[PDB]
């Protein structure tokens, strides 16, 4: 039962790709103003 | 002669296809050529389905089916009191024949409006839980739901022992005689509740009906009806009857067996459409009477196992649906030690509350709102609502086999809703409840029958209480 | 015309006649009974055979009994003369005070009214409840429905509404009892003898009683409910008057239809319900409402089988009513009484233009605060409290808030809550909900909001617990 | 509906190895916050083993009734030929 | 009576008689055939026609082939010359040591005791295991539920059963192979011939075997259990003995009978199973009781389908079953033998009013303080060291050595009274024994045989 937990879409399946996109939306600011 | 006699058609299923019979009434009760009985289900163009009350291994294709002229009925009177009868009232305890003057058809319907009256007198379990925070009316229907091995069949034993202390008396108004329905059981567990019930003298004012597991499924079908018309007879005779359906869940299993085997369009569960109506005919006859119908009554106790505590399902919302309240038993409480395990927050009697007695009502009011309070709460006061909960839940703990008079109930219950418990630590609350009910017992009879007879806790009677219970805290472990 | 009987499967008789085959939905009686047991056309069989359901219990039939048609469907006693007075399925009296003289009777079969007659004004209907004149309010002249599982308080919900809007009502009322418990029956009665509201000693009766009850056999149980229909219907037709009409309960009119469908040989439909159940439901709703010749405010207990909100039956139920009342068993075990869920019960006249802005935005807040707590419940269940933002925990303090302050207690719950009822105004629910919405009480605990009435008693109730 | 159970069903359980997975760091990273951590995480792991009874006990209850369902299905169509 | 086949349609044949129709439940004769076919009638369907179930294949069964009336229910050689055989569901040799020569001969169909035959009060049947007769005992006339398949020594303990109620009670045994693997049947019959069990030599066999296999028609499978049945009831009601009886398994029993009834044309219940689920649970198990001549003990191995224990037949079973012995492989990973979870396993008769107050009170002490080792366990204080010693000296008390694994393991089988397991973990309960090291209760019989292990 791996990526169960997103696959439920539930309040902790929100939660998650929040965090995901709130993390690597950052990082890809921090990436393009090097690049 | 083909109207008053017909031969078997086909057998198998339960139903025996009957040709002939052409004058049988339907619901007639017919008479095999081997001995067995059987019901006129289906009266047709060509042939008369009949529900045999026994094993289809005994009618073969070719034997003659009599009719009786009789729709089914029971034998029923005072005849039957201290007797262990099966579905249709042959006796099965080996002490001879019934000697019943009177016969009652077993599908009576229920009484109307303008025969019954509101229920106003109490029917006493002598379980401090039950009597106290969920009391019963004579009259009422109150259904004891709970899972497997939760204490059911015990509080309904317990009621039939503690109406000895009424039986043996003089007052023939607080009189109640019980009827105990197997439905499913083990036959060994019959024999030993019957054992059980001739220890403590609650017998010679018994009538068991057994409808045993290895029981065809048309009796464990007709059981209920069968005690329920026994039950019926004192009812309308100005007497009162207590009736235990041990359990409805066998039944209604009983009776999805013979509609499917009838190829009835199976619904919820695969259980028939008239599933409701099987068990609501049945539990709308318990009724209380007003006085220019006797003034009788008939209390029901009808009991419904549950899977998995799952009390949503449906035969256990069609019985909630059609009774006057529950008692909830939970397998978590019972396994923790809490027994009887009743929930007393899911528990309810509707009409059983205008039946209490009123020395029980004044220490019942306080015990249930300090109860709610302390299941509200789980500093300094909200310890203290804990405390006295926990006092209080030891003090509704009791044993089995042994129910306790009102007035003995009133005294501990006293003891507990006071504060005089505070000062013991939970784990001695039973000993001090047995040491201070034996010395009740023993050497204060006459405050017990002072609140006995005047049904209340006078000032006099609470100032002797009072006294009694600090005398006795001061001079304790 | 005269028939007998050529075959009898529990409720379901089927009867042949030689001359004069009678039309459906026709009554016929049974000679050689010791009471009238009416069958009633259901089907043509062919070969001169009809089948029909028995209104009484059919023991005792032999095959070949004769019979005879009466010429009309089932006909009642309607008028004037039916109020204080109980009347069963075929309309004869059941509460031993003799004859109910009529000096008209109307079958229980009749068209429902048709698209040019009905009405559309739609003026609400207070009743003092906190969540149902706050969330799914109730209109004079419509249809209401209580929803609800096994003992979550439809018939304390509609016993209340009696004392709150049947007393206060200045037109008829007809109770229809379908299928439910004869003492409850016996209870409303004698209620009602002692309340006034019915008298037993001259004319001013205000309510008429019809019960078939769930010791009745399925066709009983089936007809009930279309007598006390008709009842109501004589009162708004021919009396221009405006009627109350509760019918508790409704569902077992479908059950008894199921059970009785089983034996007229058709085919279940899903979960083993007739497949008519539908369009039988409609023929029978359609006849409760209001037309432009006189009003029916009508309120149907709806039983909820197995706690399924899904099940055929009250699924069907839905689209025929208003308002819908639907109690929640999870909410009821939160000791929350009455039991709405208010995120299921709706209302048409929930509606700004109908009720003022102000009730309108109270309502959809407290909604919205409500639905938010919902969404938060698994963090909450699993993370704890602690892992939510500060805005989370106020809508979560909020919404617990709202929850107690959704609570009542009954004047019909006060014998076994021993609380005094509650009738609370449409203006101090808008405002007592409008002033939690808005933060003033957040510093009292939300165990002050629990089973009270106005905001005034619940600040009462923070001052005493303080 | 039985896919939706057997979706939370999964995910729960999930939540449940996680939440005793990181009690067992934070009582490893324990040898103030690190006791609070602990003790959190391990009420989490409860917490999520008891809605995993619960929806054990639904799940169960909710096949045993598809099963019911699509055998009706079957002889109610096998019964109308 | 003859008859004459009209219908053959898979595992079901209806059978036309011209004159004398058999009732239900007969066994029916088919004729012309090289092995012994046995029709059993299950309905009269009219005009003069039966329909059977058959109890092995029907593959070349003609139309109008002859069928011979037996004139009884399937009846089954029964007698202390069952011992040590194996016979199938109508009673034949299957071992191919000749036939078994009793003296009388039983139909394994018969109604279950009466109501005035019944014991009005439950005895607790003593297995002189120290575990299973002290947490969770077995009842005289009870059925008990034996949850664990492979790996946790199923047979070992069911043979040490049979070895120790022969011993202690002089009851015999029998062993009914409800849908029995053959591998399995093979293996089993070999192992009771290897621990002394069955003897083919003397007629010292403890066990009567009945194996209905898995490759046999769902009729021999449903029919199987009562076969052994019967072979007990004889054991019980003409020898006044206090017989086990094994029903391995009993969730292959009611699949059998729900097969039965499907292949019958009998509308499914819930789950897919027989309308008569619970009569035919019921007719079974009411033949499982203590009369007055003896009783017969149960034990049923429990398969529970998709670990739903609300499921029908295990909610069914479960309402017959007086105890439950739980064999665990946490247990038997643990060092533990038998394997028998003792926290897990339950009895009805585990109260005071019926073992006495000090049994109840021992077993509750011994529970407790294996819960709250449990417990503590799970932390891993003051005298929290001492529960944590105690406990696991009890845990190792709870071990015993069997004398059916004499051979292979060399130690001797202890068979403890029941007076000597309570006395035993009332005492090292109080802290009698708290000096000794915890290795001198492992594999143990009596107290006395720990210390004795302790000098050493
Ligand atoms: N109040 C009690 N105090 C102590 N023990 C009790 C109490 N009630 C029941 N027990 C014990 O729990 C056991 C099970 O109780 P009981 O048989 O009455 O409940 P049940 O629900 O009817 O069980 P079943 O499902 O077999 O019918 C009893 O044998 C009894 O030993
Ligand atoms: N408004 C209420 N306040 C307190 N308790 C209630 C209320 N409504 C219902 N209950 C509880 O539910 C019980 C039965 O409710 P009931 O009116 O019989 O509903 P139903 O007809 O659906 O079974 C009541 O006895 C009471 O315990
Ligand atoms: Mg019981
Ligand atoms: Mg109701």
């Amino acid at each position: 039962g791996a990526g169960s937990i997103r696959e439920a879409g539930g309040a902790f399946g929100k939660r998650e790709q929040a965090e995901e996109e709130r993390y690597f939306r950052a990082q890809s600011r921090e990436q393009l103003a090097a690049l | 002669d083909l109207e008053e006699t017909g031969r078997v058609l086909s057998i198998g299923d339960g139903i025996a296809r009957v040709h002939g019979l052409r004058n049988v009434q339907a619901e007639e009760m017919v008479e095999f050529s081997s001995g067995l009985k059987g019901m006129s289900l289906n009266l047709e163009p060509d042939n008369v389905g009949v529900v045999v009350f026994g094993n289809d291994k005994l009618i073969k294709e070719g034997d003659i089916v009599k009719r009786t002229g009789a729709i089914v009925d029971v034998p029923v009177g005072e005849e039957l009191l201290g007797r262990v009868v099966d579905a249709l009232g042959n006796a099965i305890d080996g002490k001879g024949p019934i000697g019943s003057k009177t016969r009652r058809r077993v599908g009576l319907k229920a009484p109307g409006i303008i025969p019954r009256i509101s229920v106003r007198e109490p029917m006493q379990t002598g379980i401090k839980a039950v009597d106290s925070l969920v009391p019963i009316g004579r009259g009422q229907r109150e259904l004891i739901i709970g899972d497997r091995q939760t204490g059911k069949t015990s509080i309904a034993i317990d009621t039939i022992i503690n109406q000895k202390r009424f039986n043996d008396g003089s007052d023939e108004k607080k009189k109640l005689y019980c009827i105990y329905v197997a439905i499913g059981q083990k036959r060994s567990t019959v024999a030993q509740l019957v054992k059980r019930l001739t220890d403590a003298d609650a017998m010679k004012y018994t009538i068991v009906v057994s409808a045993t597991a290895s029981d065809a499924a048309p009796l464990q079908y007709l059981a209920p009806y069968s005690g329920c018309s026994m039950g019926e007879y004192f009812r309308d005779n100005g007497k009162h009857a207590l009736i235990i359906y041990d359990d409805l869940s066998k039944q209604a299993v009983a009776y999805r067996q013979m509609s499917l085997l009838l190829r009835r369009p199976p619904g919820r569960e695969a259980y028939p459409g008239d599933v409701f109506y099987l068990h609501s005919r049945l539990l709308e006859r318990a009724a209380k009477m007003n006085d220019a119908f006797g003034g009788g009554s008939l209390t029901a106790l009808p009991v419904i196992e549950t899977q998995a505590g799952d009390v949503s399902a449906y035969i256990p919302t069609n019985v909630i649906s059609i009774t006057d309240g529950q008692i909830f038993l939970e397998t978590e409480l019972f396994y923790k030690g809490i027994r009887p395990a009743i929930n007393v927050g899911l528990s309810v009697s509707r009409v059983g509350s205008a039946a209490q007695t009123r020395a029980m009502k004044q220490v019942a009011g306080t015990m249930k709102l300090e109860l709610a309070q302390y299941r509200e709460v789980a500093d300094a006061a909200t310890q203290q609502l804990l405390s006295r909960g926990v006092r209080l839940t030891e003090l509704l703990k009791q044993g089995q086999y042994s129910p306790m008079a009102i007035e003995e109930q009133v005294a501990v219950i006293y003891a507990g809703v006071r504060g005089y418990l505070d000062k013991l630590e939970p784990s001695k609350i039973t000993k001090f409840e047995n040491a201070f009910l034996s010395h009740v017992v023993s050497q204060h009879q006459a405050l017990l029958g002072t609140i006995r007879a005047d049904g209340k806790i006078s000032e006099q009677s609470d100032a002797k209480l009072k006294e009694i219970v600090t005398n006795f805290l001061a001079g304790f472990e | 015309a005269t028939g007998r009987i050529v075959a009898v499967i529990g409720a379901v008789v089927d009867v042949q006649f030689d001359e004069g085959l009678p039309p459906i939905l026709n009554a016929l009686e049974v000679q050689g009974r010791e009471t009238r047991l009416v069958l009633e056309v259901a089907q043509h069989l062919g070969e001169s055979t009809v089948r029909t359901i028995a209104m009484d219990g059919t023991e005792g039939l032999v095959r070949g009994q004769k019979v005879l048609d009466s010429g009309a469907p089932i006909k009642i006693p309607v008028g004037p003369e039916t109020l204080g007075r109980i009347m069963n399925v075929i309309g004869e009296p059941i509460d031993e005070r003799g004859p109910i003289k009529t000096k008209q009777f109307a079958p229980i079969h009749a068209e429902a009214p048709e698209f040019m007659e009905m009405s559309v004004e739609q003026e609400i209907l207070v009743t003092g409840i906190k969540v149902v004149d706050l969330l799914a309010p109730y209109a004079k002249g419509g249809k209401i429905g209580l929803f609800g599982g096994a003992g979550v308080g439809k018939t304390v919900l509609i016993m209340e509404l009696i004392n709150n809007v049947a007393k206060a009502h200045g037109g008829y009322s007809v109770f229809a009892g379908v299928g439910e418990r004869t003492r409850e029956g016996n209870d409303l009665y004698h209620e009602m003898i002692e309340s006034g509201v019915i008298n037993l000693k001259d004319a001013t009766s205000k309510v008429a009683l019809v019960y078939g009850q769930m010791n009745e056999p399925p066709g009983a149980r089936a007809r009930v409910a279309l007598t006390g229909l008709t009842v109501a219907e004589y009162f708004r037709d021919q009396e221009g008057q405006d009627v109350l009409l509760f019918i508790d309960n409704i569902f077992r009119f479908t059950q008894a239809g199921s059970e009785v469908s089983a034996l007229l040989g058709r085919i279940p439909s899903a979960v083993g319900y007739q497949p008519t159940l539908a369009t039988d439901m409609g023929t029978m709703q359609e006849r409760i409402t209001t037309t432009k010749k006189g009003s029916i405010t009508s309120v149907q207990a709806i039983y909820v089988p197995a706690d399924d909100l899904t099940d055929p039956a009250p699924a069907t139920t839905f689209a025929h009513l208003d308002a819908t009342t639907v109690l929640s068993r999870a909410i009821a075990e939160l000791g929350i009484y009455p039991a709405v869920d208010p995120l299921d019960s709706t209302s048409r006249i929930m509606d700004p233009n109908i009720v003022g802005s102000e009730h309108y935005d109270v309502a959809r807040g407290v909604q919205k605060i409500l639905q938010d707590y919902k969404s938060l419940q698994d963090i909450i269940a699993i993370l704890g409290m602690d892992e939510l933002s500060e805005e989370d925990k106020l809508t979560v303090s909020r919404a617990r808030k709202i929850q107690r302050f959704l609570s009542q207690p009954f004047q019909v719950a006060e014998v076994f809550t021993g609380h005094m009822g509650k009738l609370v105004p449409l203006k101090e629910t808008i405002k007592g909900f409008q002033q939690i919405l808005a933060g003033e009480y957040d510093h009292l605990p939300e165990q002050a909001f629990y089973m009270v009435g106005p905001i005034e008693e619940a600040v009462a109730k923070a001052d005493k617990l303080a | 509906t039985l896919k939706d159970i057997t979706r939370r069903l999964k995910s729960i359980k999930n939540i449940q190895k996680i939440t005793k997975s990181m009690k067992m760091v934070a009582a490893a990273k324990y040898a103030s916050e690190q006791s609070a951590r602990m003790t959190a995480m391990d009420n989490a792991s409860k917490n999520a083993s008891e809605m995993i009874d619960k929806l054990t006990l639904t799940f169960n209850r909710t096949r045993q009734a598809v099963i019911t369902k699509e055998l009706i299905e079957i002889i109610s169509g096998a019964a109308a030929l």
